[PDB]
């Protein structure tokens, strides 16, 4: 779930943050 | 309709906030 399927909004980028490395 | 959403491979520059300098493992599948 990291491709462009955040498209209905923004999706929260804190919920991102554990992709980072 | 230019508003910051993530369609196409604009995703990436969300996933800049997650670690930005470390990175991250961008492997949209």
């Amino acid at each position: 779930g990291i491709g462009e399927q955040c498209c209905t909004s923004i999706c929260s980028l804190y919920q991102l943050e554990n992709y980072c490395n | 309709e230019v508003n910051q959403h993530l369609c196409g491979s604009e995703l990436v520059e969300a996933l800049e906030l997650v670690c930005g300098e470390r990175g991250f493992f961008y492997e949209p599948k």
